[PDB]
């Protein structure tokens, strides 16, 4: 052989720069990143960064060559091109002054579907449920958003619809194990086909949208997770449960627009799913309902709200320092009791949960050696000193918790 | 009828066959920062401003731990869109490496 | 700076359009109808868009779907071919003939303003063959005419004639004289 | 009338009770406003999605209008009238009570987003479609015996949320 | 040495730099929009 050129072989055809990926695809950076979001493609780290370049030490991100080289032939890229053609051919109609032909161009418009993009991403159903962890976190955030000029109302209404479908199913087949109310929101854990998904729901207050965040990146994630959730929910309902999609009662959606609405027709294993059976809870006005009625209906209780007005009831959930009525028939609880009954599973006594007293701390469900240092190498001294510092920074923080507990317990 | 058909069916095939599929790592489970915490977690007044002095993204908590007597007294957490947006950016822009811990 | 061949050619043609002395049958163009009267001509002309190929197809399938299973007046539209416009002038059926100032061979439309002044047809040289194209489902039109009209638009058309006579033909009586393009 | 209802700004809502005194004033502003009796979900979703409170900032600044994030803010400003939380505000708004005149001037006005919300390719055509839908779904009577046009607010706020 | 195989996201660089940059850019486009409103009222 002739002397081969140096920096064109091993790591140079294994990886490519962002610029080289964009150029090779002949696609805009935005659309390159849109496809990258849909396909689940990410930058990868080579063992040599400069052999992955053509010699240069430079701030560079490396994609996998065969990954981009596999993205090139794909229906979604072709449909992006078709959207670009449609865009100019519409503004041709609009810019001239003809409205009827433009309106007709809307009628003769097909759009890209993210159907086949999931088959190649999550080939098995249990793999899709391993992703639904991050998928349900976007979607439940986007339900609790005011619609802006960035994000249309149709987007939020469809996202909220999927959210309500998810909440309805989990409360239907009784698949909750753990709850955790934090400052951030309310965490749930759910054995969905026996693999324990986790997801977060914010509190139902108006959310201050920063102008800092980019509502074009988040919209494509929503666009992928949305379709992914449609296919997941069809699979779940048509396997073990119900018809999809279920209908919604109009005068129920006028009252709550939550979870007691949206009725679903068809044609246990865990202690949590057997709890609250033959119990009827009267949720008061003061507590948030949609974060709580999900849990009651999931375990096996029943809900009658103060809100619905605007019997069999055995417990009332009230958050006031002064409670007015006080009947002999009901038992009076601050919601912390429910948030502990789900976590333990053993029905915690309501003696520490009376209205007017302070709640329990609410835990999450989640010499010679200095002389024998010497005979270690530098590649072992560096590592051992690092492990010593990592244990020290833990133990001193544990000492901080103990010292703070002692300083508070005195007061 | 949109998206109203099963696509998986009897699907046994895993995508983690080529060693190049770096699974996106489910975010760390939340450890002791609830609306009602044990108040030793509630931060000292000096570190409340020292935490605000540190630059973002090189910071242990994305939040100040806070104590609330009532569940009604829990505020709407303002920096929630920021957290999901930053996670979304972490998925497609942050380089994924196979490590041995 | 260094420009392409064609860019240099069209810039050279632009400065050549100015700096030469030009014959008065040309430069009778570019002495054209002003912004208000042009907008007001189109506020009438936009009410008579020739029925677009899609609209005609759907309506004539509506005729078939109705009439085969289980009276109309003649509809009025703008008239838009040069063979047809110079047919309509000399018929004499034209009440307002609109002429584009920018035509690919200039020699095409040079007789037309003076033939309109001959026949007594109230013409207006309006700016843009693209702008005429828009009102007529075509890319370009060179000419647009308005023969007959609905009676609601009749008085407005007659006033559009009188406004164009006063604004265009009276201000530009000097344009039959005077060789254009003596700009230093 | 639009100062009293504090509706100087476009794309802005407010709650009022309609009586025999309110109805004559409604005929004056009818070409400027679109009215209707909302449902329980329209009210409840509107307050939990949008809500302003004009009160003091850090120490000095007064004109901050922020957000209905909390319920302890509701306590500090209302409290003794019997109102403790945001859901209790929803109660006195949906059901006509004593504290309605108290909380109605507490959520001053709402900030509804405009329809379509753009000037461009898709947005101009969508604004054209909706603009011709306006004159069909709303008429200006102009006569002294103008019948007051009531529309579906459940459908309209499905568009504006 | 009994090591567990797992995946790791590296910290996305220039996160704070761009964060503050977008914070500034948003405010700048707001102010420019206000200046446009006033200058259009002079027409």
């Amino acid at each position: 052989m002739r002397i081969k050129k140096k920096n064109t072989r091993g790591n140079a055809r294994n990886f490519i720069t962002r610029s080289q990926a964009v150029r090779k695809l002949q696609v805009s950076l935005a659309d390159f990143r849109r496809l990258c979001i849909f396909k689940g493609i990410y930058p990868r780290e080579p063992r040599n960064k400069k052999k992955a370049n053509k010699g240069s030490t430079a701030p560079t991100t490396f994609y996998y060559a065969k990954d981009i080289q596999y993205l090139m032939h794909e229906p979604v890229l072709a449909k992006f091109r078709e959207h670009k053609t449609f865009a100019r051919k519409l503004t041709r109609a609009l810019g001239r002054g003809e409205v009827s032909s433009a309106k007709r161009l809307e009628e003769n418009r097909d759009s890209y579907t993210l159907d086949h993009i999931i088959k190649e991403r999550y080939p098995s159903f249990p793999d899709a449920i391993r992703d639904i962890d991050d998928a349900l976190n976007m979607l439940f955030l986007f339900s609790n958003l005011p619609s802006t000029n960035q994000v249309s109302s149709k987007i939020i209404n469809d996202a909220q619809k999927i959210c309500n479908q998810w909440l309805a199913y989990v409360a239907k087949e009784r698949l909750v194990r753990k709850v955790f109310v934090s400052i951030k929101g309310v965490y749930y854990q759910a054995n969905i086909k026996g693999e324990e998904v986790r997801w977060l729901v914010p509190f139902k207050f108006p959310e201050n949208i920063p102008s800092d965040v980019d509502f074009r990146i988040m919209l494509t994630f929503l666009e992928f997770y949305s379709t992914l959730l449609h296919f997941v929910l069809y699979k779940l309902y048509t396997d073990s449960g119900l018809i999809y999609p279920p209908k919604l009662d109009l005068k129920k959606d006028k009252i709550i627009s939550g979870l007691s609405s949206y009725i679903l027709e068809s044609r246990y294993d865990s202690p949590v799913a057997s709890l609250f059976s033959a119990f009827v809870f009267y949720v008061s006005r003061e507590v948030p309902i949609d974060i709580l009625e999900f849990l009651i209906l999931s375990c096996g209780g029943n809900v009658i709200s103060e809100a619905a007005m605007d019997s069999k009831v055995t417990h009332q959930i009230v958050d006031r320092p002064v409670l007015k009525n006080k009947v002999a028939g009901r038992t009076y609880i601050q919601p912390q009791w429910i948030f502990d009954c789900i976590n333990k599973g053993e029905l915690v006594p309501a003696n520490k949960y009376l209205p007017g007293e302070a709640l329990p701390p609410h835990l999450s469900p989640w010499e010679e050696k200095k002389l024998k240092m010497i005979m270690m190498s530098n590649k072992q001294k560096k590592l051992y000193k690092k492990m010593k510092y990592s244990n020290a920074k833990k133990e001193e923080q544990a000492e901080n918790l103990k010292k703070k507990k002692k300083q508070i317990a005195k007061q | 009828e949109n998206y109203q058909y099963d696509l998986w069916g009897d699907s046994t095939e895993t995508n983690d066959h080529v060693m190049h599929l770096r699974a996106p790592k489910l975010p760390p489970p939340t450890n002791e920062e609830s609306y009602n915490p044990p108040e030793e977690y509630l931060l000292s007044p000096e570190e409340k401003e020292a935490w605000e002095n540190t630059e973002y993204s090189e910071r242990e908590r994305n939040f100040i731990p806070q104590k609330y007597s009532a569940l009604r007294k829990v505020p709407g957490y303002g920096e929630s869109i920021r957290e999901r947006f930053e996670r979304s950016l972490d998925l497609y822009l942050a380089p994924r490496v196979r490590k041995n811990k | 700076v260094k420009w392409p061949e064609y860019v240099r050619v069209q810039r050279q043609k632009k400065i050549l359009s100015i700096r030469l002395k030009v014959p008065p049958t040309i430069a009778q163009f570019q002495y054209t109808l002003d912004r208000n009267t042009a907008a007001e001509t189109f506020k009438l002309f936009n009410k008579y868009r020739p029925e677009t190929a899609a609209e005609k197809k759907e309506r004539l399938t509506k005729e078939a779907a109705a009439v085969a299973e289980g009276a109309s007046p003649k509809p009025y539209a703008v008239k838009y071919g040069l063979n047809h416009v110079v047919a309509l002038i000399e018929n004499k059926k034209a009440k307002l003939v609109l002429i584009a100032n920018d035509v690919d061979p200039i020699e095409l439309v040079v007789f037309l303003p003076a033939l309109c002044k001959k026949m007594g047809v109230p013409y207006a040289i309006v700016k843009g063959k693209a702008r005429l194209g828009t009102l007529v489902n075509q890319k370009t039109s060179a000419v647009a005419a308005l023969t007959e009209v609905r009676a609601e638009d009749e008085a407005a058309l007659a006033k559009l004639v009188s406004t164009i006579d006063a604004n265009f033909a009276d201000k530009y009586d000097e344009v039959k004289k005077h060789w254009g393009g003596g700009i230093l | 009338i639009l100062s009293l209802l504090r509706l100087v700004e476009t794309n802005t809502g407010v709650f009022v009770k309609l009586t025999k005194n309110v109805y004559p004033l409604l005929k004056v502003i009818a070409p400027y406003v679109v009215i209707g009796k909302p449902s329980l979900s329209s009210i409840r979703s509107l307050i939990q999605k949008r809500g302003r409170i004009i009160y003091k900032g850090e120490n000095e600044a007064e004109p901050h209008e922020i957000v209905l994030n909390d319920n302890n803010i509701v306590e500090e400003q209302l409290g003794d009238h019997g109102i403790i939380c945001v859901e209790d505000i929803i109660h006195e708004i949906a059901t006509m009570g004593e504290s309605f005149s108290v909380c109605n001037f507490f959520l001053q006005p709402f900030k509804l987003n405009r329809e379509v919300s753009g000037f461009g390719s898709l947005n101009r055509l969508r604004k054209i479609k909706q603009r011709e839908a306006e004159s069909r779904t709303r008429q200006f009577s102009n006569a002294a015996t103008a019948p007051v046009i009531e529309v579906d607010i459940d459908s309209l706020l499905a568009k504006l949320n | 040495l009994n090591s567990n195989p797992e995946i790791l996201l590296r910290k996305r660089r220039n996160a704070d730099r761009t964060r503050i940059e977008r914070q500034e850019l948003a405010k700048k486009k707001r102010e420019e929009q206000i200046k446009k409103k006033r200058s259009n009222k002079n027409k």
